[PDB]
RNA sequence: GCCAGGAGGUUGGCUUAGAAGCAGCCAUCCUUUAAAGAGUGCGUAAUAGCUCACUGGUCGAGUGGCGCCGCGCCGAAAAUGA
């Protein structure tokens, strides 16, 4: 299980979400880990890819 | 209800806290030992330090009173000969020198706390305490 | 200490007693409760 | 045998500044126990007997009753540090209205500033009656607790009202494990209705919530309420999500969270290791109902080494967990002590020649660097020098030929670990064409700091902490005693108010489970922080014992 | 043996988280005095306290130590019953 990169905390648990999805790198890559799930909530601020990368909704309260 | 204890102490200028043995001492007391601080470390206002020994009562209904004394004879040669801790152990190195008028003060203050409260025997008698810490001497 | 051969009178608040035949050395403390064995 | 007023009462402004006034006296010390007397109201509630099932209330046995009048006079006299009606009542000689007690006394009670010791005997039922009257007189409602704290939906104060028609908002506390009605959730509310049968929703985690059926612990039998009050105790049933602490509102009831955040802060380290680490992810399931059931403890793998470390806070704690496992999750783990983590250096200056006269296929990547190696304090950081004697040794490898030396850094030359807290320097080379490569003089690094470092002073730098002592002077002169024969040797002690707390230096691999043993010095008068300061040599002889193989 | 004084510079300096007669290097004083140390042990977290040293009060006749010689006593357990 890969992981959605940046941003990572894990120690080793989590609940890592086998997803599914190579690619060119570590010989299997396959069931990917998810954040959000039951650990990682995603990246210390995103503006993206939050359907993965945990972040709610930045209410930047101004 | 707490009737008449007077526990004197050794609390140089500078500490403005109540921590044992002040606590277990003038706690059965109610000692205003922080009017002791600031009423101290100003009657010694042309330094404003240096180690002083204390003497505080109580009355019954909580009355405090402070009683000060006078510094050290240790440290009233590291000013006079001009020592930084001192002369790094008495039977070997030596700093400033002692002569025939800088006793004569050390002396001259600790007048009522030496010993002999006579000045004929203090000179020689601090001098010779002198060696103890290690300030060497000019004899003439 | 507390029996062997060799019986001092180590901490000067001992004394040696030939008591019951043979020597003991006995104090306050009886951890230097001798005797001479 | 022991029992006594004099004693505990003695005892409360001893040991941390209470006011005890106390409104009951018993009738005969040990064995010959037969009933008290009560400075209160003025009466002597005699229970008869043992078991209690013929008891009286007549006045004093002759000896008594004056004994108890001094004290029930105090009562009054005391009552005069609260209102003003009390203490010129004393100034009168005028005789307390039964009632003004019931105010003066509570009102201190609550105000947190009187202590009723109300007292008696279990086993022997005597003196239960009295105190049940003094919950039912002195112990506060729910009305009288002050105005709860607590966040809003946006954040700033709350005012959880006690008023039973306001929004819907809860807390809940308790785990229950039950057959029938499955997960059971303890509750204390606080401010709002709630129906049974009906809906809510987590105010925490955000989590809609079906509200099953009410539920009240009535001592022998459970029994199922309407609906919970506003201000009132209860453990509902359903709730699959809802853990701990979870402030619960209603499906509206404007979303609201709460303040209070505890603290069951570490003290225990125990280390555990399993056969096969096969049983170690099963143990890892152990644990997915183990630290999901008692909050606590927390389960954290050292990084430097392997086997999650089983943290907590007591001895008996690690210990009957571990008693569980064995138990009814069935683990077989040699339970282990704790490793530590193990760093390097060296304590002198050396040069060697990093020479890799190595010619192959014709393509050579050869490199004779020559190095200066300079070592410096246990604290410092790491660091080489930009040192070109002149211009040699190419300019791709000044950030590549410390890579090498960086690299043969993550294992020593002993038992081999990061060695850290160096300096190093360098100086010349040697250079050529198409002879020579990066990771060539990255290896040429390699090879001369293994040498330069097998042959360079070893030594071993095991970490050591900083733990402040939090205990007054007594067991703090035995603890100095301890943590001196601890390998360490403390360096600290600023005076403390309650207690006088010592800062320490204790060796990392000592003062393991400090707390299994300062919790007997003590008896417990407090404990200790774990702040980790640096590392430094063993002496010697600790080295060579490390050396296995 | 008993009573009592048993002190002041002082926390000697040097070290040391602190080393105060008192865990340790040097040292290697001077004075109030009849007499009281830069200390002998215990104890303390280091102070504290206890304490010996020393000198009087009582006392009333012998006492303390160092070496030798003769005989001894511990040192000193194995096997059929002495």
């Amino acid at each position: 299980a890969y992981i959605p990169g940046e941003g990572h905390n894990l120690q080793e648990h989590s609940v890592v979400l086998i997803r599914g999805g190579r690619v060119k790198d570590l010989p299997g890559v396959r069931y990917h880990i998810v954040r959000g799930v039951y650990d990682a909530a995603g990246v210390k601020d995103r503006k993206k890819s939050r359907s993965k990368y945990g972040t709610k909704k930045p209410k930047e309260a101004a | 209800k707490k009737v008449v204890a007077v526990v004197k102490l050794q609390l140089p200028a500078g500490k403005a806290t109540p921590a044992p043995p002040v606590g277990p001492a003038l706690g059965q007391h109610g000692a205003n030992i922080m009017e002791f601080v600031k009423a101290f470390n100003a009657a010694t206002a042309n330094m404003g330090d240096a180690i002083v020994p204390v003497e505080i009562t109580i009355y019954a209904d909580r009355s405090f009173t402070f009683v000060t004394k006078t510094p050290p004879a240790s440290y009233l040669i590291r000013k006079a000969a001009g020592l930084e801790k001192g002369a790094h152990k008495p039977g070997r190195e030596k700093v400033g020198r002692i002569t025939w008028e800088q006793v004569l003060e050390i002396a001259k203050q600790k007048m009522p706390d030496l010993n002999t409260t006579d000045l004929e025997a203090a000179a020689r008698m601090i001098a010779g305490s002198a060696r103890s810490m290690g300030v060497e001497v000019v004899g003439a | 200490m507390k029996v062997r051969a060799s019986v001092k009178r180590i901490c000067d608040k001992c004394k040696v007693i030939r008591r019951h035949g043979r020597v003991y050395v006995i104090c306050e403390n009886p951890k230097h409760k001798q005797r001479q064995g | 045998t022991g029992a006594d007023l004099w004693l505990v009462i003695r005892t409360m402004q001893e040991r941390l500044g209470a006011r005890p006034v106390v409104m009951q006296l018993p009738i005969g010390r040990e064995d010959t126990f037969s009933g008290i007397i009560d400075v209160l109201r003025m009466k002597a509630y005699t229970y008869g007997n043992d078991l209690g099932t013929d008891i009286r209330e007549i006045p004093i046995p002759e000896e008594y009753l004056d004994q108890a009048r001094e004290y029930h006079e105090k009562l009054v006299e005391v009552a005069a540090d609260f209102d003003e009606n009390i203490m010129l009542k004393y100034l009168e000689g005028e005789e307390p209205t039964e009632e003004e007690l019931v105010a003066a006394i509570r009102k201190g009670t609550i105000d947190l500033k009187i202590t009723p010791v109300f007292l008696g005997s279990a086993l022997k039922n005597k003196g239960v009656q009295l105190l049940l009257d003094a919950v039912v007189d002195y112990l506060p409602s729910p009305l009288d607790i002050p105005p709860i704290k607590g966040t809003t939906p946006e954040g700033e104060v709350v005012e959880i009202h006690p008023d039973p028609n306001g929004p819907l908002a809860a807390l809940a506390f308790k785990i229950m494990a039950d057959p029938y009605v499955g997960r059971l959730t303890f509750i204390r509310v606080y401010s709002g209705t709630l129906t049974s049968g009906s809906y809510v929703y987590n105010t925490t985690k955000g989590r809609k919530e079906r509200v099953a059926r009410l539920l009240r612990m009535h001592a022998n039998h459970r029994e199922e309420v309407e609906e919970l009050k506003a201000g009132d105790l209860g453990a509902v049933v359903g709730l699959k999500e809802t853990i701990t602490g979870d402030t619960l509102v209603g499906e509206d009831a404007p979303r609201v969270i709460l303040e209070s955040i505890e603290v069951p802060e570490p003290v225990i380290d125990v280390a555990i290791e399993p056969k096969t680490k096969a049983d170690q992810e099963k143990l890892s399931q152990a644990l997915a109902r183990l630290a999901e059931e008692d909050p606590t403890f927390r389960v954290s793998t050292h990084p430097e080494t392997g086997q999650t470390i089983i943290s907590g806070m007591g001895e008996l704690h690690l210990e009957i967990i571990v008693d569980r496992l064995k138990r009814e999750f069935k683990v077989d783990a040699n339970v282990g002590k704790p490793q530590v983590a193990y760093r390097e250096t060296i304590t002198k200056p050396v040069d060697v020649e990093g020479k890799f006269i190595r010619q192959t296929g014709g393509r050579g990547q050869y490199g004779h660097v020559k190095i200066k190696v300079e070592p410096l304090p246990r604290g410092s950081g790491f660091e080489f020098v930009n040192a070109i004697v002149g211009g040699v040794i190419p300019k791709e490898y000044i950030p590549a030929v410390q890579k090498g030396i960086e690299e043969a850094m993550q294992s020593g030359p002993l038992i081999g670990f990061p060695v850290v807290d160096i300096k190093v320097t360098l100086y010349d080379g040697s250079y050529h064409e198409v002879d020579s490569s990066e990771m060539a003089f990255k290896i040429a690094g390699s090879m001369a700091i293994k040498e330069a470092v097998q042959k360079g002073d070893p030594v071993i730098l095991e970490p050591i902490m900083r733990v402040e002592v939090t205990t007054p002077e007594e067991y703090m002169g035995d603890v100095i005693g301890d943590l001196n024969a601890r390998r360490g040797q403390i360096l600290g002690m600023e005076p403390r108010g309650n207690a006088q707390v010592i800062r320490a230096f204790v060796p990392l691999a000592e003062m393991f489970g400090y707390a299994t043993d300062l919790r007997s010095k003590t008896q417990g008068r407090g404990s200790f922080v774990m702040f980790f300061d640096h590392y430094q040599e063993v002496p010697k002889q600790v080295q060579e014992k490390l050396i296995k193989g």
